[PDB]
């Protein structure tokens, strides 16, 4: 029998990241050859990062250190397409010195007031790796690549004993066909969530936080009239960044009614129970929620394993 | 209005920070 999987959720909840990690675990994985191919966009996103954390310098009228880095930054986006075919030792002087700055990193821990990617640090901690000559980028440096989408991702594997067709849809209603279709008999939706959006500040361009957004499409999903026979399951991914988070910024930020600790634990339950208590058909539909880590291969596999067992066991009845 | 609600939350993806696949 057949399985279609579907997944939704807000953009930078770790969708594609959990197609990757499908590809490396059901299927081959990535070959020396792809992983020679991604070596440019690592570089890339590398750069694009450290360049968005020095543009958000500027907003948030934050001085450097020493004065003279400055100048790199000049450098900095004129070197910025040499690596379009390898990283010039100059370059890569240049990211190094310049995430060795203090306050660019204090910027970085202020990262909560604008948006900065969650694959920049990765990036930027192995720097002295990937700035060799000979450097080939390993199965979880491909993990990390961010690359822009344009149309429906799709993977499809044997697992069990059953073929999985698993769809990422994104945005781009350019497609307007088959696009539909990809809601066409769903066996079980896959819904993410970035736990670490909790402390976003509010953009201008936002009427309500991100969690809050999650939590409305959430709804709308749930008790959709349409995926009555669909099973729903629930992924509060970036539960490390969470539980790095939750120590400092408080919970009262993204819902100022909460009387509780600021334990991981007891927040994180807060969580999923306000997103559980969205289903207005409690009795008929449960949620299959889950607090996964999409970065950790280990994790990601023993999630998925039991949501299979899961289909499974309702597949029998 | 569950699709127009799809998008009004969706994309907002960060294009930039993001690279053109290979
Ligand atoms: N540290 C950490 N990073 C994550 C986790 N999940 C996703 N990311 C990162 O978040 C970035 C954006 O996720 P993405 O795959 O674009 O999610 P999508 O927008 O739904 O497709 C990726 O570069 C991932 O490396 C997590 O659990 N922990």
């Amino acid at each position: 029998k057949e399985v279609k999987l579907l997944l939704l959720g807000a953009g930078e909840s770790g969708k594609s990241t959990i197609v990757k990690q499908m590809k490396i675990i059901h299927e081959d994985g990535y070959s020396e050859d792809e992983c020679k191919q991604y070596k440019v966009v690592v570089y890339s996103n590398t750069i694009q990062s450290i360049i968005a954390i020095i543009r958000a310098m500027g907003r948030l009228k934050i001085d450097f250190g020493e004065a003279a880095r400055a100048d790199d930054a000049r450098q900095l986006f004129v070197l910025a397409g040499s690596a379009e075919e390898v990283m010039t030792p100059e370059l890569a002087g240049v990211i190094k010195r310049l995430w060795r700055d203090g306050g660019v990193q204090a910027c970085f821990s202020r990262s909560r007031e604008y948006q900065l990617n969650d694959s920049a640090s990765y990036y930027l901690n192995d720097l002295d790796r990937i700035s060799q000559s000979n450097y080939i980028p390993t199965q979880q440096d491909v993990l990390r690549t961010r690359v822009k989408t344009t149309g429906i991702v799709e993977t499809h594997f044997t697992f069990k004993d059953l073929y999985f067709k698993m769809f990422d849809v994104g945005g781009q209603r350019s497609e307007r066909k088959k696009w539909i279709h990809c809601f066409e008999g769903v066996t079980a939706i896959i819904f993410c969530v970035a736990l670490s959006d909790y402390d976003l500040v509010l953009a201008e361009d936002e009427e309500m936080n991100r969690m809050h957004e999650s939590m409305k499409l959430f709804d709308s999903i749930c008790n959709n009239k349409w995926f009555t026979e669909t099973s729903i399951i629930l992924f509060l991914n970036k539960k490390d960044l969470f539980e790095e988070k939750i120590k400092r910024s408080p919970l009262t930020i993204c819902y100022p009614e909460y009387t509780g600790s600021n334990t991981y634990e007891e927040a994180a339950a807060y969580i999923q129970c306000q997103f559980e208590d969205l289903n207005r058909r409690k009795d008929t539909k449960e949620i299959y929620t889950h607090f996964t880590c999409a970065t950790d291969t280990k994790n990601v596999q023993f999630v998925f394993d039991a949501v299979t067992d899961v289909i499974i066991k309702n597949n029998l009845k | 209005d569950f699709f127009d609600i799809l998008v009004k939350c969706q994309g907002s993806r960060l294009d930039d920070q993001r690279c053109a696949p290979p």
